[PDB]
């Protein structure tokens, strides 16, 4: 149908310079009569009126067909647009019935219970992961020296937040 | 055979081709209700009365495609109804018999009253082998009086400012 | 469904320019009848006329065609983006496993 | 050609499979959505957000 | 042009939320695949210190 | 945007944990790498004085 709107779309645009052309040319014969007149030859006048008149009413034909050609170009043009649109559309539907017939809402909803679990499983892997990773460097991290930095940098910022031997000796006792 | 998802999809087409041509044909109305003023303007009466003729009845056809619109509708209000039973309501009746009769006389400018009277007479065949009197008037093919046409010109000639002198 | 999405942003962006060219040509036609009033042709002038107002009319009806366009559009994006991120979920969970 | 080849019962009945079909894909959405909330509900505190 | 603004409106706030819970777990998918470069090594730095 | 934020905080927690951990193992990985050059050179320093 591009075709026919293509025509149709170059129909209107060749009356609308039709109407242009027939409007100068209507000036030009306008030009002839003051001239004809000038000269005195009455015959040449009246011919070159004819033509103005002629050449007058043939430019409104032409700006009315280019109206009404003009008119049924828009209402093909929207027709070829809204055809495209329900292509796509049904590109659209066909598309998304094979994708959600080949992955259902019960798929959905087993494969979204996996990834939760499989995460779960994965952060039980990372936490005793960095339970070895702290194990096997706590000589380089003695507790007591992060609680005295902590409560000294802590200090000087104004936020404001032995045993052993006493457990030796309780268990000497019993 | 009735198929009540074919019928419902059909009423839904009548109601959407009603709303569009009773659009188009009040705009049409509009259109030539100045060219029977430019007759009058011009002097020619009898042409006149003709064109009004013809307004006429598109004006009756126009309010017979809102009585039809609102029969259509009132059919998908009741559709639970009408799947769900196997005798006519009474409330459907009138209904169901008008577009049976009315899809005939509209069988060229809607053509989904035709299924739609096709398959209410396939659910309904037990009945039939009542109608809006309103309704088959104004479907009715019959000539308007005379003093209607006259007094359609008085108002055109009152809006359009054109001398008319009636009977 | 990513032809589909691109031929559904290009009729919506074709819709939004026919009502770009119908407003324009709606002011094109209205200096005409301007033109037509001063030399004194009214039927010239009732011929541009009803340009002008078919050129109104047929803007708005481009302008809301687009909007659904654009609505349908933009649903079907986000169709497309989802199916992506529902697959890419999908090779995340058979990797993982 | 174009009309009878997708008449209007066919655009009814291919509209509302669309519509359909987007109600299902935003249900699958929701659920989606909802586990991927669930998933990270550790590093969204509802308290800290409030 | 109104509905046109609130259809703009509400579909961006839709495609930030979609966002949100997307790079939520993009970014739990990122830590998997860093810890899991991090499992390979431990594994080869076990097999090449045994 | 809120809960965005406090993902993004957390979330950043998360990953400088996981580079401590990480770079503690990797401190003690270095000079294993390190000691074990100090352990071949001296077996050859020993092969050679024999």
């Amino acid at each position: 149908m591009e075709k026919h709107l293509f025509n149709l779309k170059f129909a209107a645009k060749e009356l609308s310079r039709s109407a242009k052309k027939c409007d100068k040319e209507e000036k030009a014969e306008k030009a002839k009569i003051e001239k004809a007149i000038q000269k005195g030859n009455m015959e040449v006048a009246r011919i070159h009126a004819e033509n103005a008149i002629r050449q007058k009413n043939q430019a409104v034909n032409f700006l009315r067909m280019s109206a009404r050609v003009d008119a049924v170009a828009a209402r093909v043009q929207t027709a070829v647009t809204m055809g495209k649109v329900t292509k796509s559309m049904a590109g659209v539907v066909k598309s998304m019935d094979a994708t959600l017939k080949t992955m259902n809402l019960e798929k959905i909803s087993a494969l979204m219970d996996k990834f939760e679990h499989q995460f779960e499983t994965l952060d039980v892997q990372t936490q005793q992961m960095e339970d070895t990773m702290s194990s096997t460097t706590t000589l380089t991290t003695p507790q007591n020296q992060v609680d005295m930095l902590l409560q000294e940098m802590a200090d000087e910022a104004g936020l404001d937040l032995e045993l052993s031997q006493r457990l030796a000796r309780l268990r000497d006792q019993v | 055979g009735f198929k009540a998802e074919r019928l419902r999809v059909n009423l839904r087409l009548v109601i959407n081709r009603l709303k569009l041509l009773e659009k188009k044909k009040t705009e049409l109305a509009q259109k030539a209700r100045k060219e029977i003023a430019d007759y009058l303007a011009a002097g020619k009466d009898e042409r006149a009365r003709i064109r009004v003729e013809h307004i006429i009845r598109e004006d009756y056809l126009v309010e017979a495609m809102e009585i039809l619109e609102l029969y259509c509708d009132l059919l998908l209000a009741r559709f639970g109804l009408i799947q769900s039973m196997k005798e006519l309501d009474s409330g459907l009746a009138e209904s169901v018999s008008t577009l049976i009769w009315a899809a005939p006389r509209l069988q060229s400018e809607v053509a989904e009253l035709k299924i739609v009277a096709d398959q209410l007479c396939a659910k309904y065949s037990k009945e039939y082998g009542t109608v809006n009197d309103r309704l088959m008037h104004k479907l009715s093919v019959e000539a308007p009086p005379k003093i209607l046409v006259e007094r359609y010109l008085i108002e055109i000639a009152k809006n359009y400012n054109v001398p008319y002198e009636p009977d």
